[PDB]
């Protein structure tokens, strides 16, 4: 009898904390991104509800947590073997490819730039060997990236991190790109205890 | 549904 109505403000609490993400993610405000994030993990074991509104954002979820960190290859989220968090992103976005039933020429899109990503961010870590082996399995070696898919190589071989291909990758575009793909899939309704709060304090 | 949507990282 209960249970619904706590799974009811579950699926509330969870979808107010996942719009202040995204409002903070989107203002580079990655501080309170992973604060908020924590918040969300630890409402991931309480009973939710099985609504596939709430399935969608956390996949979402998902990606974002792993892209703030992508810069950071001291921690993997899929930890039982190790993957750069941008690997890790790889292979949610395509649970996101599957689940969302999207169309791939909308995806494949955002896909170029995260393996690109996998592979620049572990570049300029000096750990030549991880780069080529993400290189090698997720790049496409079609024409688009056949340009840039030869031109990392060469790199990894010269250990040039001052290439301009590797310093002109800015980290926070490729984020915030990421962001709006990911987020132009969710539709901008206003969370229910966002509404609730701004009559109270009116 | 722990790390079915696993959303926090592991410090190795």
């Amino acid at each position: 009898g209960e249970a619904r109505l706590e799974e009811a403000v579950n699926r509330w609490v969870l979808k107010f904390y996942f719009h202040e993400a995204l409002r903070a993610f989107r203002g580079s405000r990655y501080g309170d991104f992973r604060q908020i994030r924590d918040i969300m993990q630890a409402l991931l074991v309480r009973p939710l509800g099985k609504e596939h509104t709430v399935s969608r954002l956390l996949r979402v979820m998902q990606c974002l947590s792993r892209i703030e960190e992508g810069e950071n290859l001291d921690c993997s989220f899929d930890m039982e073997a190790e993957l750069t968090p941008l690997e890790s992103a790889i292979n949610v976005l395509e649970m996101i490819k599957t689940e969302f039933t999207l169309t791939e020429a909308v995806v494949e899109s955002s896909r170029k730039l995260v393996k690109e990503a996998a592979v620049i961010i572990c570049i300029k870590n000096k750990e030549f060997e991880k780069a080529s082996k993400i290189l090698k399995k997720h790049m496409s070696k079609d024409p688009t990236t056949q340009k840039l898919r030869n031109d990392l190589l060469n790199i990894i071989r010269e250990k040039n991190l001052a290439h301009p291909v590797i310093q002109n990758f800015s980290y926070e575009t490729f984020q915030q790109k990421m962001l709006r793909f990911l987020e132009s899939h969710l539709d901008d309704a206003e969370p229910y205890l966002l509404t609730m709060a701004k009559k109270a304090l009116k | 549904r722990i790390p079915n949507y696993q959303l926090s990282p592991t410090k190795l």
